[PDB]
């Protein structure tokens, strides 16, 4: 895509940030060193730097994320190509000010839906960290072939619906066995933010948002803690047999989890 | 067709009716409304229904009976007025937004305990007071699916207001049921339900009160709070044997 | 400037009346009036044709633009020039509202007239909002505003020169 | 520390804002101008005792009094002046003769200005045109009719026109008088035009 | 015709000497610090116990006389920029102007934020573009909510508008609402001014 490139040579310019005052060059060298695939982006700069950009992803988040993280992955691999090797895809998060977005679960209606929003609360719930599966690497003992796959699910950007999960045969039905050690797997959690006690109206029942988080995002909040999650916000179709019932529930994947009590 | 001579008829009652007498003076009502509101960024209007029998006795006599597809068309009629009231709209605007109406009427009010069977599909107005409510989730309006296998998309699906479904297509035109939702292509609005009680007057004697299920859309969510007594005008519709679940789709409240 | 000194200026346009009454030449500050001939054609000023007419003792003749087929050219017109368009009169407005409120028996098909005249005024209404938004946005200095009408000023006017005034003063301040 | 009762003043002004005139403060302007005389009084002996004595730490000092001294007379001026303004007006809305009611509120050299300003008007008034003078305070709205329907709402005694014969103004009445006799009767609340 | 015509705060750097608003405006107070000490002043500090005020002390002292005291020198008195106007909360204003609350940071913010201009300093460029930028973002809301609003309680929307912009609003208020009275043919009534009848009300 045309728009697409041009949003990835812009954020690509953006991050190598080295004749001018070395921020983002730096950043990038510090995550490099201490081993981590996911970079916190101030969105002030960017509107400094870029107000059209800052704006097209505070209103649309999804490509501009892909787009970031594509020109992450590409400054990385100049800087590094064997750690740009290691990780598959890195993440960007984001923080600063965000304007009309700064939102509370009361106030958070159904024309956000993708748009990059920030949520102020208090945990009420948190679920246990299971593992999810990305790639499988699989293996023929009759052909002595190596076979590989990748998976998506609905919960997660790009979202595809993925069958046909471990395969076990072959075209010509030879048998295959998984390996185990040579798959990837990511974790996985699930939240529930509550509107603050003291601002809620009072009689009403506070209000809730369930939030999705994901690989070095877990275990990163208990309940009862004063948090700010900031990430997209969107919806998850329902299906039941060949009906849909239209009355679709909303989530809020997360990219950055911040604690406000400290 | 004659949808299209009731949407026309629509517009014309929308730009053409004013108030006033030579005396004093005449000023649009309707028109002069839908401009503020929609400048204002209120994307919604509230039209009365002796307005619109005066203007076309027949209009009106059509959507005390047949609601749906008439205040479809009387909606679509308010959108193209508002888009053209304010043709020359700032850059970025080009878009025009959808224009929800709202209804309202000097009639007698009905009673809960009175509603039969034969008044289904019907406008009525029934007083109560609210004793519950529920979070404001999203409802979708316009979908688009894709298939599992071949990827072929068919954009620009429209979902049926009020608690109804979207059958889904079995054929790809790639195995049977190919189809699904893509989550980010959906657009959705408010959505919320109530429980109407009977007055407290109107009970019978040694009886517990009656209750109603109603259902609240866009700009009339977040209105009315548990232990308000409120006015309904809403669309009687259906969501053991034969037995069907009945709600009442509001158009209007009036809280007192 | 308010609304009734701009119909002040509105009501010396020069419209035909047809009287009854029979009166010789009146020598005015302004102008000579026509013999008056019952049954005979008289040009005389807006403000003399509506008080004749609040009186009974005449019969206006509606404007040679107040017909269905021009109004709907010029509404047509409008609706395509992204700037504005010349008008029939530079009083159209208040000319209309008059007219059509104290002598409506004799002006046929005044409703049409009426709501081709609003959608008229909607559009070079809105155009003007675009124009102040514009002019504001880009932090300009002059703008050509051309074939426009005076009420349409004074609906915006005293609210748009004071924002330009405070923006001015906000915008050369270290100088 | 300073200015305090000054500014309480103009707050008092300023939250009047629809003209009303209120009652004149004396005993703020009394309170405000002692200040000022000690405030003086302390900075001239602390001039003196720098200049003989040879103290160059207390110029700030000095500074400091002046500048407040000269927020003082600001505060008055702007009180006084607010108050012409509003007095101003009373000319040009209830006629030539104020109602007791408000001469109250007024304090004596308030009119004293009053009426001259008046006497002036009314020869700018006159020096217009030849015989009498255009009555600018006259005419305020354009005119659209001769005669006007107008009813009284209060009890006015009896109002005079120039043919020599009174009209008995009584609540509830109506009369066709001509508009040029009756616009500074509505103008002053008396009457009220009736539309048809 | 409006029959009182009070003086008109001028905005900018200067001030209208019998401005009642400008006269009030000055008043706020601004973080100061005392250079140089005022001897025989140290009554008007009731928690020091000397006469006079010491050297290097921090007041908080109100605009008319940080301006009055003020000299390029800075042998008397230093002025800090008060909170609102450095750079942490500049570029919360740069990132969108229509949701703060102008009336609970300051009741006058263009005009104080530029009287800040008279005192010199290094960031006067920034504050100017900043306050400039404001307006000009704050404008169109201002604009659309003053002209349709008609027969409206407009408390809910003069609440978060600083002065200036309340005389905006009420301008635009009086433009629509002269235009309406027109319309609809009550604009040919003689009526007493406001005035009169709030005196009729005593
Ligand atoms: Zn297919």
């Amino acid at each position: 895509d045309h728009e697409l490139r041009e949003a990835q040579r812009e954020y690509l310019d953006f991050l190598d940030d080295d004749q001018d005052q070395g921020l983002y060059h730096g950043k990038v060298r510090d995550m490099i060193g201490s081993n981590e695939h996911r970079l916190i982006v101030n969105l002030n700069d960017v509107r400094r730097k870029n107000d059209k950009r800052a704006n097209l992803m505070l209103n649309d988040a999804f490509a501009e994320t892909i787009a970031f993280q594509r020109a992450l992955k590409d400054l990385v691999a100049s800087i590094d190509a064997t750690y740009a090797k290691q990780f598959e895809e890195f993440s960007v998060g984001f923080e600063g000010s965000f304007g009309s977005k700064h939102v509370s679960p009361r106030t958070l209606t159904a024309s956000l839906l993708g748009s990059l929003v920030c949520v102020e609360g208090i945990v009420t719930k948190c679920s246990l960290v299971r593992p999810k599966v990305m790639r499988s690497v699989h293996y023929c003992p009759a052909t002595k072939k190596t076979l590989e796959r990748k998976y998506s699910d609905l919960t997660s950007l790009e979202a595809f619906p993925s069958s046909s999960i471990y395969p076990t045969k072959d075209e010509e039905n030879n048998p295959l066995e998984t390996e185990y050690g040579l798959s990837t797997y990511k974790d996985h959690q699930t939240l529930s933010i509550q509107e603050m006690p003291e601002k809620a109206p009072a009689g009403q029942l506070p209000r809730s948002v369930d939030i999705i988080a994901d690989d070095d995002l877990v275990d990163k909040c208990k309940p009862g803690d004063r948090v700010q999650i900031v990430g997209i916000y969107r919806c998850l179709p329902s299906k039941q047999g060949g009906f849909t019932s239209g009355t679709f529930r909303t989530i809020l994947l997360a990219n950055n989890i911040k604690l406000m009590s400290k | 067709a004659k949808k299209s001579q009731l949407k026309k008829r629509f517009r014309e009652f929308l730009r053409q009716y004013r108030i006033g007498t030579d005396r004093t003076g005449f000023t649009f009502k309707y028109r002069d409304e839908l401009k503020r509101h929609y400048n204002l960024g209120e994307y919604w209007i509230e039209v009365e229904m002796e307005d619109l029998a005066s203007f076309d006795e027949d209009l009106a006599d059509y959507l005390y009976k047949q609601p749906t597809e008439h205040l479809q068309l009387l909606e679509e009629a308010a959108q193209e007025v508002a888009d053209e009231v304010t043709r020359p709209r700032p850059a970025g605007e080009e878009t025009i937004q959808e224009i929800q109406v709202m209804l309202r009427s000097d009639a007698n009010p009905a009673n809960i305990r009175s509603l039969k069977s034969e008044q289904m599909s019907h406008l009525v107005k029934i007083p109560g007071i609210i004793i519950a409510a529920t979070a404001v989730r999203a409802k979708a309006t316009k979908i688009s699916i894709q298939c599992r296998s071949c990827r072929n998309t068919i954009g620009n699906i429209a979902v049926r207001p009020g608690l109804e479904g979207y059958a889904m297509p079995r054929k790809c035109n790639c195995p049977l049921d190919p189809y699904f939702i893509i989550p980010d292509k959906c657009k959705c609005v408010d959505f919320q339900t109530l429980k109407l009680q009977e007055s407290p007057d109107a009970v019978p004697h040694g009886e517990l009160p009656r209750h109603m299920q109603l259902y609240c859309d866009r700009y009339l969510c977040d209105k009315v709070v548990p232990g308000n007594r409120v006015t309904i005008m809403g669309i009687y519709s259906i969501r053991g044997v034969g037995i069907r679940s009945s709600y009442i789709r509001v158009v209007g409240i009036q809280v007192d | 400037m308010d609304a009734s000194e701009v119909e002040f200026l509105a009501e010396k346009e020069q419209v035909t009346v047809i009287p009854n009454f029979s009166l010789d030449k009146v020598y005015l500050i302004g102008g000579d009036l026509g013999p008056f001939n019952p049954s005979l054609p008289v040009e005389v000023p807006l403000w003399l044709a509506i008080n004749l007419k609040q009186r009974q003792k005449c019969r206006i003749v509606p404007p040679e633009w107040m017909d269905v087929e021009k109004l709907e050219a010029i509404r047509d017109q409008e609706r395509r020039e992204e700037t504005f368009t010349p008008m029939p009169s530079p009083y159209y407005m208040e000319l209309t509202k008059l007219l059509l409120n104290h002598a409506a028996d004799n002006i046929p098909k005044a409703d049409e007239i009426r709501t081709l005249v609003k959608d008229t005024w909607d559009t070079r209404i809105a155009k003007l909002r675009l124009s102040a938004d514009s002019f504001v946005k880009g932090q300009e200095a002059h703008a050509k505003l051309d074939n426009l009408t005076l009420m349409e000023i004074n609906t915006i006017g005293t609210f748009f020169t004071e924002s330009l005034n405070h923006m001015y003063k906000l915008r050369t301040s270290l100088q | 520390m300073f200015c305090e009762k000054a500014i309480e003043l103009i707050r008092e002004l300023q939250r009047a804002s629809d003209g009303q005139l209120p009652a004149f403060n004396e005993d703020g302007i009394r309170q405000i101008l002692e200040e000022m005389k000690a405030l003086y009084e302390q900075n001239q002996a602390d001039v003196n005792e720098a200049k003989t004595e040879g103290r160059s730490d207390l110029i700030p000092t000095i500074k400091f009094r002046h500048c407040c001294l000269l927020r003082n007379r600001r505060c008055i001026v702007a009180y006084l002046y607010d108050r012409l303004l509003r007095i101003r007006a009373l000319r040009w809305e209830y006629g030539s003769v104020l109602p007791s009611a408000l001469r109250f509120h007024m304090s004596t050299e308030e009119m004293d200005w009053f009426n001259q300003y008046k006497r002036s008007l009314a020869t700018y008034m006159r020096s217009l045109g030849g015989e009498e003078g255009l009555d600018i305070t006259q005419d305020m709205k354009p005119p659209k009719s001769l005669y006007i329907e107008v009813r009284c709402l209060r009890d006015y005694g009896e109002f005079e026109i120039d043919d020599g014969t009174t009209i008995l103004l009584k609540k509830n009445s109506q009369h066709f008088l001509p508009r040029w006799k009756c616009e500074q009767l509505i103008r002053q609340g008396v009457l009220e035009h009736v539309l048809s | 015709w409006e029959p009182y015509m009070p003086v008109e705060p001028g905005l900018g750097r200067e001030e209208n000497f019998l401005s009642l608003e400008d006269l009030l405006m000055s008043q706020e107070k601004l973080p100061c610090c005392i250079e140089s000490g005022f001897p025989r002043l140290g009554f008007l500090d009731k928690g020091g116990d000397s006469d006079s005020i010491p050297e290097g002390s921090k007041m908080e002292l109100p605009l008319w006389l940080a301006k009055g005291l003020y000299d390029n020198k800075r042998r008397v008195l230093s002025v800090e920029l008060p909170k609102i106007y450095r750079e942490g909360w500049r570029t919360v204003f740069s990132a969108d102007a229509n949701v703060v609350d102008l009336h609970k940071m300051g009741p006058h913010y263009y005009g104080f934020g530029s009287q800040l201009l008279n005192f010199d300093s290094p960031e006067n460029p920034e504050i100017a573009k900043t306050i400039l930028q404001t307006f000009v973002g704050r404008f169109r809301r201002i604009m659309d909510s003053s002209q349709n609003a008609y027969n409206e309680d407009t408390s809910g929307l003069v609440a978060r508008l600083d002065e200036l912009e309340r005389s905006l609003f009420r301008a635009g208020q009086r433009g629509l609402n002269a235009f309406q009275s027109w319309e609809r043919g009550k604009a040919a009534q003689i009526t007493a001014s406001n005035l009169v009848q709030n005196y009729k009300k005593r």
